[PDB]
């Protein structure tokens, strides 16, 4: 971990001098609140048939979707005050902060 | 086995099909979902925890990489010009595109068999995603090079080494500037931008700068602006006829199209003289990405809502009152309460009657469900969440723009100068570009302007 640095690593090791790997990559995400899994530390909500979250079953995410988020494609509010660059540029930012791999 | 079978064994989280389904009729099929990578595998002791992949710096990564060796890839190792890899074989209109990607299963192969466009090799490996974020990763790979051809006329005597470095820091700057000063206060609205994005005063040791869990699924609300087509405008900013409106499940790895039908600049004009989709309570995804993602490359048409949902899940998230209890806002505890904080009753009896209890509502389904805050496009939970990542970002990064010692204050100076619009200018064919705020100029003529007007980037500051 050098002393003194013009740029940046590629990782993003040695950023932060005193704790050098946060902000680098291929690192566990930091959390603000504990997990909330099925059994505790890795079964997630919905794993098992008939397990409740909170003494409520849980929903299926398809189910959620149909009811909440479906909607007529015809009845789309453009906005009067963004653009398709504002989309564009979030998900290119999103882009430059996190991706969770999968197996 | 995720991509076909419907059987939920690890790693595969299966999304169940449930009655009356308005698209999938077979109640034994399912919508694959790989659960993601636990940062310590088959422990019984740790709680399951997720890997960032990337460096969380807003440091262009999405351009250079966070991993040393495609780092290297992706750049120009030919002469000691500087420079990024540009596609070999392709280009647009005489403009740099980006070098291909040599994948195993490439999806864009699959989006049109007689073109046989693969994927695009970037910095980050969605790129090919969909070609309006092509685009613009294809518009920042040709400012790296511009500015590493404008810094070594004014230093020759520097090296292949410093001008990439040089330029990358330029580069890395200008996303902390267009996303700080032009993006952010436009998601948070001017209240929530004064509260989690107070002036900056300096660099801070002690400020985690790592992206938090919770912020990989609370960033989604962007999901709520997509628009059910892809855009494409001429030189007078009309049409591109034919097909100028193509519906997104057309175009999500269409590589074919950057390539063989038009290139980054009827793309881009589209972004900017179109309105994004306003995020409406009973409008909040189109079936573009709600019924037919990725459908011309999987066996099936994705949810892109309900995956998300399935993430959080996966991811071990609490809570829509475990957040807004983090955030310190008012926990709803019933459909009444919940109807008072989302000021709409209709809404959180849907809410209530999929859920049981706002304590069980999934933070992307929630968040996205409250009313936008004044000049926002999210909520009080959104805006807590976003703004409370951006700060931590901006306070713990030592490579900040504005942080003493990384540039000069004449630098600095000339920085504060940059805009995207002038990004375009620069980099296409494009002579009449958005009026700055880009992010909120949408209509044309009324709120575009000549390239001329644009200030560029003087890099006179920049000569040893
Ligand atoms: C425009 C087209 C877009 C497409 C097709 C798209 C697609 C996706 C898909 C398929 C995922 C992974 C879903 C899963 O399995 O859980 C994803 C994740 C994500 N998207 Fe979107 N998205 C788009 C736009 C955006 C926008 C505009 C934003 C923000 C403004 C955004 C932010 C994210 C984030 C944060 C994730 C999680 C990333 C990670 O850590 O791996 N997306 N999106
Ligand atoms: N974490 C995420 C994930 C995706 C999906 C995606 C897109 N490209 N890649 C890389 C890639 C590389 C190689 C094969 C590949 O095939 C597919 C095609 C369809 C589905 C999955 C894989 C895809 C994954 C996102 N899309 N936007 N934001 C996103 N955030
Ligand atoms: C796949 O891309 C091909 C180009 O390889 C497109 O082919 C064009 O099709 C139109 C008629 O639709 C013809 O007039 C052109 O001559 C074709 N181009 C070439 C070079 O053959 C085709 O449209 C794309 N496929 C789909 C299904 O969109
Ligand atoms: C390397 O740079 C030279 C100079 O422009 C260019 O001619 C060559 O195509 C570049 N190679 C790549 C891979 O971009
Ligand atoms: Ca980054
Ligand atoms: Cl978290
Ligand atoms: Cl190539």
């Amino acid at each position: 971990c050098p002393e003194q640095d013009k740029y940046r690593t590629i990782t993003g090791m040695c950023n932060n001098r005193r704790s050098p790997t946060l902000g680098a990559s291929n690192r566990a995400f930091v959390r603000w609140l504990p997990a909330e899994y099925e059994d505790g530390f890795s079964l997630p909500y919905g794993w098992t048939p008939g397990v409740k979250r909170n003494g409520f079953p849980v929903a299926l995410a398809r189910a959620v979707s149909n009811e909440i988020v479906r909607f007529p494609t015809d009845q789309l509010t453009p906005d009067q005050e963004r653009s398709l660059m504002f989309m564009q540029w979030g998900q290119l930012l999103d882009h430059d902060l996190d991706f969770t791999p999968e197996p | 086995n995720c991509e076909t079978s419907c059987v939920q064994q690890p790693p595969c989280f299966p999304l169940k099909i449930p009655p009356n389904d308005p698209r999938i009729k077979n109640q034994a099929d399912c919508i694959p979902f790989f659960r993601s990578c636990p940062a310590c595998p088959g422990s019984n002791i740790t709680i399951r925890n997720q890997i960032n992949a990337l460096t969380s710096f807003v440091d262009a990564s999405m351009v250079y990489g966070s991993e040393e060796p495609l780092a290297r890839n992706l750049r120009n190792m030919s002469n000691q010009l500087g420079l990024l890899a540009v596609n070999q074989r392709f280009q647009d209109n005489g403009r740099a595109l980006l070098p291909f990607d040599n994948l195993h299963d490439d999806p864009c192969l699959l989006t049109n068999r007689s073109a046989r466009i693969p994927c695009f090799l970037a910095g980050d490996t969605r790129s090919s995603e969909m070609p309006e974020l092509t685009s613009m990763h294809t518009l920042l790979l040709r400012e790296h090079n511009r500015l590493a051809t404008e810094l070594k006329s004014l230093n020759p005597r520097w090296d292949g080494e410093r001008l990439y470095q040089e330029a990358r820091k330029i580069v890395g700057a200008m996303v902390q500037i267009i996303t700080y000063r032009d993006y952010l206060p436009l998601v948070l609205g001017p209240t929530a931008m004064r509260k989690y994005l107070p002036t900056y005063r300096s660099y801070n040791d002690s400020v985690d700068p790592r992206i938090a869990n919770v912020f990989t699924n609370a960033f989604r609300y962007g999901h709520t602006l997509i628009q059910p087509f892809m855009f494409r405008l001429d030189n007078r900013y009309q049409p591109m006829e034919p097909n100028p409106r193509v519906p997104l499940s057309r175009v999500f790895f269409a590589s074919w199209r950057v390539v063989l039908e038009g290139g980054i600049d009827p793309i881009l004009r589209g972004l900017m003289a179109t309105p994004a989709k306003l995020n409406r309570q009973n409008q909040i995804a189109v079936d573009e990405i709600r019924e037919r993602l990725f459908e011309q490359v999987m066996r099936i048409g994705l949810d892109l809502p309900a995956l998300n949902m399935q993430r959080s899940r996966d991811h071990g998230l609490p809570g829509y009152n475990a957040w807004r209890r983090f955030c310190g806002l008012p926990q709803p505890e019933t459909v009444g309460q919940l109807g008072t904080v989302l000021r709409n009753l209709k809404l959180a009896r849907k809410l209530m009657e999929q859920y049981g209890t706002p304590n069980n509502i999934d933070i992307w389904m929630g968040g996205v469900s409250e009313p936008l805050k004044r000049k926002g496009r999210v909520g009080p939970l959104l805006a807590c969440i976003i703004g409370t990542q951006f700060r931590k970002l901006r306070d713990g990064d030592r490579f900040w723009w504005e942080n003493e010692g990384v540039f000069s204050m004449q630098q600095r100076q000339a920085l504060a100068q940059i805009s995207l619009p002038r990004i375009i200018c620069d980099n296409t064919g494009i002579t009449t570009v958005s009026k700055n705020n880009i992010f909120m100029s949408n209509s044309y003529p009324r709120d575009f302007v000549n390239c001329s007007t644009l200030p560029a980037l003087n890099l006179a500051s920049w000569r040893e």
